[PDB]
């Protein structure tokens, strides 16, 4: 699933027993329920531009 | 960066510039608050391993604005197949003498996972290119950090399309071509070390490290990058390391 438009995760993937998929995160962003989705958890999350992001 | 734009202040914040007796030796890009990575070349010619600097936040090389944070770096960590004087194997691990503040202007790039590097952010065309470097090839360095965007080859491609030049060294696994074969853009030796940034979905990656090529923007002929996915679990390994004394540490590779 991974390998095709990485398994619909925003970040990490993995693959597991059979058609299950995982999305992960990077540490500082935590999953959101639709199990895709990564939001920042911390003020500063790596590779995200704060004078971009506050605007 | 020959080509480029200048970065606006803070949108290249995890960016680092190396310096050695307070003079400008290369770039590096933050992954976290204590690791640099870097080119492994960059440290051949070093003697003196305590005046090693880096500068966190750093934007204009002529002023002091305050959002600059320098740190000695403690330990360089460079892969045992790295050979000094050669090509192959180009990245050091950096570890900062005590951790940078995050600011609004200092901010690490994701060090991505392999899998999701070597199938997802492989096939992302373009990626920032940064530094103080010189603007053109025999010209003077930047006082202002530059960007440029550039086109990630696949390999055959970078060989098909480059000038058949002698005792140029051979474009291995460990990595990649970027850039422009028609004499316009790239990056060049003082932007060595420097981040090859890619974006994915919001969130911007450590793919490549700004290594080596046959002259700073030569027609037809691209600039080589360390291809970073190779290096990911010796990397992360080493980050779960306790520091050991000596500044340079040459560690296995894998
Ligand atoms: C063969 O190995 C070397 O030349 N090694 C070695 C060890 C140390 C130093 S240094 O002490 O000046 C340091 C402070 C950067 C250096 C310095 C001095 C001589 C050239 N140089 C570079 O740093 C080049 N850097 C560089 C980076 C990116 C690009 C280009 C050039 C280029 O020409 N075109 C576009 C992309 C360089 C060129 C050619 C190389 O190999 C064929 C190479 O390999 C690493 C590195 C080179
Ligand atoms: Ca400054």
């Amino acid at each position: 699933i991974c390998v095709n438009e990485n398994g619909g995760c925003e970040q990490y993937c993995s693959d597991h027993t059979g058609t299950k998929r995982s999305c992960r995160c990077h540490e500082g962003y935590s999953l959101l329920a639709d199990g895709v989705s990564c939001t920042p958890t911390v003020e500063y999350p790596c590779g995200k531009i704060p004078i971009l992001e506050k605007r | 960066i020959v080509g480029g734009k200048v970065c606006p202040k803070g949108e290249c914040p995890w960016q680092v510039l190396l310096l050695v007796n307070g003079a400008q030796l290369c770039g590096g890009t933050l992954i976290n608050t204590i690791w640099v990575v870097s080119a492994a070349h960059c440290f051949d010619k070093i003697k003196n391993w305590r005046n090693l600097i880096a500068v966190l936040g750093e934007h204009d090389l002529s002023e002091h604005d305050g959002d600059e944070q320098s740190r000695r770096v403690a330990q360089v960590i460079i892969p045992s197949t790295y050979v000094p004087g050669t090509t192959n194997h180009d990245i050091a691990l950096l570890r900062l003498h005590q951790p940078v503040v995050l600011t609004d202007h200092v901010v690490p790039l994701c060090l991505p996972e392999r899998t999701f590097s070597e199938r997802t952010l492989a096939f992302v065309r373009f990626s920032l290119v940064s530094g103080w470097g010189q603007l053109l090839d025999r010209g003077a360095t930047a006082l202002e950090l530059m960007v440029l965007n550039v086109p990630r080859l696949m390999t055959q491609d970078c060989l098909q399309q480059s000038r058949k030049v002698g005792d140029s060294p051979n474009i291995t696994e460990y990595m990649f071509c970027a850039g422009y074969s028609d004499g316009s853009k790239d990056s060049c030796k003082g932007d060595s070390g420097g981040p090859h940034a890619t974006h994915y979905r919001g969130t911007w990656y450590l793919t490549g490290i700004v290594s080596w090529g046959q002259g700073c923007a030569t027609v037809g002929h691209f600039g080589v990058y360390t291809r970073v996915s190779q290096y990911i679990e010796w990397l992360q390994k080493l980050m779960r390391s306790e520091p050991r004394p000596g500044v340079l540490l040459r560690a296995p590779f894998p």
